[PDB]
RNA sequence: UUCAAACGAGAACUUUGAAUCGGGUUCAGAUCCCCGAAUCUUGGAAAGCGUCGCGGUUCCGGCGGCGU
RNA sequence: UUGAAAAGAACUUUGAAGAGAGAG
RNA sequence: AACGCAGCUAGCUGCGAGAAUUAAUGUGAAUUGCAGGACACAUUGAUCAUCGACACUU
């Protein structure tokens, strides 16, 4: 076992060739059963015993955290104003590919890494050919995830150079973090947006003069992770009024937290970025030789997940988003646009996902930086 | 098109500037020298195997040759 | 950014048509956007633009 | 489910008579993945679709006669 | 007319045209199928309108 | 008219099976698009069409063997 | 010609739905 | 009389390839179904009205 260099590039199972990778914050769950308490199952019952039945698929969870927790480290150690997003995407992929030593679909980055500046708050990578250069008055949401055979985990923070932000960032914190806490085992989805709106609007934001109140994004939501799936078909709300539905052993979610200085609520304003192949559809039939190549092309290298232009010029396909959407218009691959508020409004994110285990609450994505 | 019937002919019309490309199709029992003109593709015939191929030495150069075979 | 009338009163011919040439030529590409796929920030651009195609013609008119 | 599409296109592809153009009947599922001219040629080159023999009508009755 | 659309063409977008073949839609838009010049390509120059 | 199966919450009625010319090309256009020729033999076998095979399985729209 | 104001019926449940039962 | 013109627009309405409007004057922060676009509001401007300049396809 050797030891991470100053510019992260060791691999994270070259960091742990044992095979056991570092454990999240272990939490016992809410005491939400009309006060008595949850800690019951921490003894080592059958419960701790089928939770050693699924050992081997949270250890691709932890390495994945672990990775992504270098590779934000790294990426915090050098991000300054004046430099545009491309570069800085570049960097952050490639030290994520280095870290995470992706082989195919085996392992990989999850998803193209979102950096939303200002008023747009997810889903926006630069494209080829995209000059806007970072400013001192700015704020970035950088969102990203990386996997281990499909175990996906999904984080997000937010970054400040003015210090005329950290009230927006200690609210948005403050409502993810009791989001995470409030989330358990056998708890209705609403219950969990009913606690992160009560205590997310409880902040007021003084910028530039004027006095705003932050609101939830009433149109994002936190989501479930399946195995090469992002989106298992679960969203866990951030605003009142959601459905019923509990949380089960066993499951993983994703605990995402938008807050705005605008009007809480979110539509599509610039070129579409994101895209993401159907988990759902089956065969279709394509008439486009073209169509029918970029299709097999991106599912044989991104398979279920999340894709960007970006990643496929850099796989030297080019006069290909034609035929990418014809695949849009076919139902293969669902465009994901930015979201963006009103102009000049301000949203800030913080994202961490987390485990169900039958003993406790693991949030693998916890990290000491948030 | 138009059929050249006697060899010095074919040499001929293959040197105007209105010809493109020669396409030699060989047969079973013959082979063609097909030359694509302006306004008709040429042909000239030649029963025996020997002269195909000095004729196919005496092509004008940089006229465009083609093997169907 | 935003043309104006008064300020063009008094700039001469010629490149009042080299304004009026980019103009319609930003124009084009705008509805090259819609056809395809278009930003709606892009889809908004025809309106602001087709005014200024008005607004430069009538004064050389 | 719906093969209507494909005994047509097939039928032109064959130039024959769609009483003369035969479906595979248990693997109608990639018969119905076939929406154009080239996937049916993909089809009858595997088998999948063939041309039916004409139905017999022998003259050998009347030629005896 | 099939002249004025090959002469269009080739001014905005700096190409050659081989020739022009026009119908009018039952919408009433008239569609030009117009065929570029063998050394140029219809791949890198419809890149360049940004429709390819 | 009948039997069986498929899809489907649901089937007498849906689907499948059984009782200025030549050549290609679409889901829908061809004397108009593409290729090639123009205004007994050259065209012409290279095409096309029959069969027998090899590759590939939304990629190869790729290959050959005979015969006309 | 709803209603002062859509406040135009969240959510739970049966049904494939149209339709209901609760709730608001 | 016909045919066209709106980011999403069929009818009604308005308009004429400068096509639900250009210019100018008055007024002075909106239009609105959604989105976007706006908006030092004088180092001068959204909307509306007026309407004398310009333009007005068959
Ligand atoms: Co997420």
């Amino acid at each position: 076992p050797k030891v991470q260099t100053d510019p992260p590039s060791v691999p994270i199972c070259d960091l742990y060739p044992n095979g056991v990778f570092p454990k999240g914050q272990e939490c016992e769950y809410p005491p939400t059963q009309d006060g008595r308490t949850a800690a019951w199952r921490t003894t080592s019952e059958e419960k701790k015993a089928l939770d050693q039945a699924s050992e081997e698929i949270w250890n691709d969870f932890r390495e994945a955290a672990e990775a992504h927790r270098q590779v934000r480290k790294y990426v915090m150690s050098w991000i300054k104003p004046g430099m545009t997003m491309i570069e800085i995407c570049e960097k952050l992929e490639d030290c994520s590919r280095k870290l995470i030593k992706e082989n195919g679909l085996n392992a990989g980055l999850a998803f193209p890494t979102g950096c939303s500046l200002n008023n747009c708050a997810a889903h926006y990578t630069p494209n080829a050919g995209d000059t806007t250069v970072l400013q001192y008055d700015d704020i970035c949401k950088i969102d990203f995830g990386t996997h281990i055979s499909g175990r996906i985990i999904d984080c997000a923070f937010t970054v400040t150079f003015n210090p005329k932000y950290d009230t927006l960032l200690k609210a948005v914190k403050d409502a993810t973090n009791t989001g995470i806490k409030c989330a358990g085992i056998d708890v209705r989805l609403c219950d969990v947006g009913e606690a992160i709106q009560e205590v997310m609007e409880s902040y007021e934001v003084e910028i530039d003069g004027k006095t705003y109140q932050v609101k939830p994004i009433r149109n994002l939501n936190g989501h479930s992770i399946g195995q090469y799936r992002i989106h298992a078909g679960k969203t866990v709300p951030i605003v009142k009024g959601g459905e019923a539905t509990r949380m089960e052993e066993g499951e993983v979610y994703a605990i995402e937290t938008f807050g705005s200085t605008g009007k809480g609520v979110v539509h599509d304003d610039m070129e579409c970025s994101h895209y993401m192949k159907n988990f759902d559809v089956g065969h279709v039939p394509i008439r486009l030789p073209r169509t029918k190549h970029l299709l097999n092309v991106i599912n044989e290298n991104f398979g279920t997940l999340a894709f960007c232009r970006r990643w496929l010029d850099r796989l030297g396909e080019s006069k290909y988003l034609m035929a990418l959407k014809n695949l849009c218009d076919l139902g293969i691959v669902d465009p994901y646009p930015p979201l963006c508020d009103i102009k000049g409004s301000y949203t800030a994110q913080f994202e961490h996902t987390i485990l169900l285990r039958p003993t406790c609450k693991e949030v693998v994505s916890r990290g000491d930086d948030y | 098109p138009r059929k050249i019937e006697e060899i010095k002919d074919f040499l001929l019309t293959a040197r105007r500037k209105d010809a493109k490309s020669v396409k030699i199709k060989k047969n079973k029992d013959n082979v063609k020298f097909k030359v694509r003109c302006s306004r008709y593709l040429y042909t000239l015939v030649i029963t025996d195997k020997e002269k195909a191929e000095k004729l196919k030495q005496s092509l004008p150069p940089g006229l465009a040759v083609k093997e169907l075979k | 950014a935003k043309i104006k009338a008064r300020d063009l009163r008094g700039k001469k011919k010629e490149e009042l048509l080299k304004q009026l040439d980019d103009l319609k030529v930003e124009l084009s590409q705008l509805r090259v956007a819609k056809v395809t796929g278009g930003a709606a920030s892009k889809l908004s651009k025809i309106r602001v633009v087709r005014k200024s195609i008005a607004r430069v013609l009538t004064v050389i008119n | 489910s719906m093969l209507r599409l494909q005994k047509r296109l097939a039928s032109s592809v064959l130039r024959c008579g769609k009483k003369k153009v035969w479906l595979d009947p248990n693997e109608t599922n990639e018969i119905a993945n076939a929406n154009s001219r080239q996937q049916i040629r993909k089809l009858i080159k595997d088998g999948l679709i063939i041309r039916k023999p004409v139905t017999v009508h022998s003259r050998a009755r009347c030629r005896k006669n | 007319n099939k002249h004025q659309i090959k002469q269009a063409v080739k001014k905005l977008y700096d190409i050659d045209v081989a020739k022009v073949n026009t119908l009018i839609r039952p919408d009433g838009e008239k569609k030009a199928y117009v065929r570029l010049a063998p050394d140029y390509d219809a791949l890198d120059v419809a890149n360049k309108i940004g429709i390819i």
